[PDB]
């Protein structure tokens, strides 16, 4: 499962958490796909992804999943977190089924045209949230723990799981038409550390679906 | 929205001498067990 | 037949012949230097070579003998010395070069007043079976583009070397005239191949040339007798 | 297995022939590849074609088969020659294992240097042999029917098939890196019609291998 030399140290204790009690299903694999580390700094106010078609570049079968439609896969998300012993902060981690982007209409005139492609494309690398109190969705930060989550503690854990199955819109559903969820992580309580330590926290999110389908139709 | 399907000509057309040069060409469709409608709609056109 | 030993592939392949002519003159141009080489061309000799492209997978041994007489056929008291080249192992460069005292190289000292004597070597092909054409690039390196030092010697097909000398810090006094004589053990081949007819042009690559000749023009007319 | 719509209409009359007894092996599907069709005419003197290289741009799993670099699949190749009751013609189909390309020395000197890339690329077109005798590399066109064959009469049928394993220079083999074999279809009797009739004669050929492999390496 290496690509040339692709052996990367990886954690043998991570903290099983579940969804719902439920494992995911079948029709209705071994490739861990890596993105690139992710700089947290004092400043900072949180990131956001969008899935399937910002993953459609990282992952080794998520680079052939650009051409793929459909989908039949579990989600095992894996998002680590590697600090010292003497840092401080919070990180919080959940999914947002079927979350919205809100797009922001300032100007003198209450009004836009439809979505521009900038705003439409942040690339692979991802965004920053612009008032990440509202998400930039209008939607309060206060309330994202009602869906599933997980609490990430520098003084209590490294690393965290997400599992979580296929929700969509209709019965027949199509990845590469219809928007599924996305990821947000925002922190609760800005880092703090000493003068001349290090300024730089790693983030790295890890996640191994199974497969997808081709589909096609001809005239 | 649609689907798209095409006829081409995989290897040239060859006839025997003493046959007619061309023809021409007809075709048939129907629907399957599974195919159905849901809701009526006021439709008419003529007159 | 009940009797077919003397029809058989080995019998087929069974006969010893011509292989080698390497001379070692007193004085001249052809080896001004006391010593010589011969690389192993079995497909030099067009009477041989025609013989292995009748199939084109083939596994052979092979036995050497070696043969020293003067322009008149008298034998003089002095030693030849022989040895194999392996693909790995460098070629001797002078007549005092330092390979002749290698100890990795399999050498035998032999006196040629001795009736000749005759050597063998084993399968030393690292591939499974020989093929005589590798459809592909003569080299095995990475690079298609230059000219690389391993182009003509790659070690997927050659099967050795040998070199001649006389050893001896004193002076050589005799003329030497040295033939060489081949002939395989164990041969087996697996796929045939259709049979090379037409005029050969190049040495050992089955180019060939524009002027087209029949291998046969005898009969005149289907009519005629 | 239809590209949107394409269903084609096939024989199902093929004269089955087996190549030695013997059926292909294991590592030591469905798809069936479409070539151009072949225009065959009075004074054409016969084709040839190299595999694998050439065939990975005709199939459907052939373009992928670029990047496939090990094999392991049986070979059952259709060639189908369509013509009229009336029609006057004869073709030979047979396959040379290690059919090593005779390239032309000519000119006042006798040398050339190292084979050109032109003559190295044909195309996924084909290319006619310039002196279909020797095949263009001086071998008797007399004794090629030791090799495995098949008759092709215009009076007799109007299809064949070959099936072929697997046979290397190596007990490891790679494809990508060393041409397997080819085919080669000459005509012996040149073809003869009436006059007006139909003048052009289709000639279509059809394989199905399994799968490939992918390989890879890293430093």
């Amino acid at each position: 499962l290496t690509i040339g030399n692709s052996t990367i140290t990886t954690q043998e204790a991570a903290n099983i958490i579940v969804g719902y009690g439920e494992w995911p299903s079948y029709c209705s694999v071994n490739r861990f796909y890596t993105l690139d580390t992710k700089l947290w700094e004092k400043s900072s106010k949180g990131w956001y992804w969008k899935f399937p078609d910002v993953l459609t570049e990282t992952g080794v079968f998520g680079q052939n999943a650009q051409f793929h439609y459909l989908y039949r896969s579990g989600f095992c998300i894996h998002v680590q977190c590697n600090a010292s012993k003497f840092h401080q902060g919070a990180l919080l981690v959940a999914v947002l089924p079927e979350y919205v982007i809100g797009t922001v209409a300032g100007g003198t005139g209450t009004e836009d045209s439809h979505p521009p492609y900038k705003q439409t494309q942040p690339g692979a690398d991802g965004f920053e949230l612009q008032h990440p109190y509202v998400l930039d969705a209008g939607i309060p930060i206060s309330q994202l723990t009602v869906c599933p989550h997980q609490w990430i503690n520098l003084r209590t854990n490294n690393c965290a799981t997400i599992i979580v199955p296929y929700i969509n819109a209709l019965p027949f559903d199509s990845a590469l038409n219809h928007c599924n969820f996305g990821l947000l992580v925002v922190p609760i309580s800005p880092l703090d550390y000493d003068q001349g330590a290090t300024p730089v926290i790693p983030i790295t999110i890890t996640l191994a679906p199974m497969c997808s389908e081709f589909a096609g139709l001809r005239q | 929205t649609t689907g798209l399907v095409s006829i081409w000509y995989q290897t040239n057309y060859v006839v025997p001498i003493g046959a007619p040069n061309t023809a021409y060409i007809i075709a048939l469709a129907a629907a399957q067990k599974n195919f159905t409608m849901q809701l009526c709609k006021d439709a008419s056109d003529i007159l | 037949s009940h009797s077919t030993a003397e029809t058989t592939l080995d019998s087929f392949f069974s006969r010893a012949g011509l292989v080698g002519e390497i001379d070692l003159p007193l004085e001249g141009t052809t080896n001004p230097n006391g010593y010589a080489n011969w690389d192993i061309d079995i497909t030099g000799y067009a009477q041989m070579r025609r013989k292995v492209e009748l199939f084109t997978y083939m596994r052979f041994d092979a036995e050497f003998t070696f043969v020293a007489c003067t322009p008149t056929g008298q034998v003089v008291p002095q030693l030849l010395q022989y040895m194999f080249v392996p693909p790995g192992a460098p070629e001797p460069d002078s007549r005092e070069s330092l390979a002749w005292q290698t100890a990795t190289n399999p050498s035998v000292f032999v006196k040629l007043s001795d009736p000749p004597a005759q050597v063998s070597v084993p399968f030393m092909s690292p591939a499974s079976a020989y093929q005589w054409f590798y459809d592909g690039y003569p080299t095995f390196g990475e690079h298609k583009q230059e000219k690389d030092l391993e182009y003509g010697a790659c070690p997927n097909n050659m099967m050795g070397t040998f070199s001649v000398r006389t050893v001896g810090t004193s002076k050589s006094k005799y003329p030497l005239v040295i033939r060489i004589y081949m002939r395989m053990k164990h041969v087996r081949a697996w796929i045939p191949r259709p049979m090379r007819n037409q005029n050969y042009l190049f040495k050992a690559n089955p180019n060939y040339a524009g002027n087209f000749i029949k291998p046969t023009g005898a009969s005149r007319t289907a009519i005629t007798t």
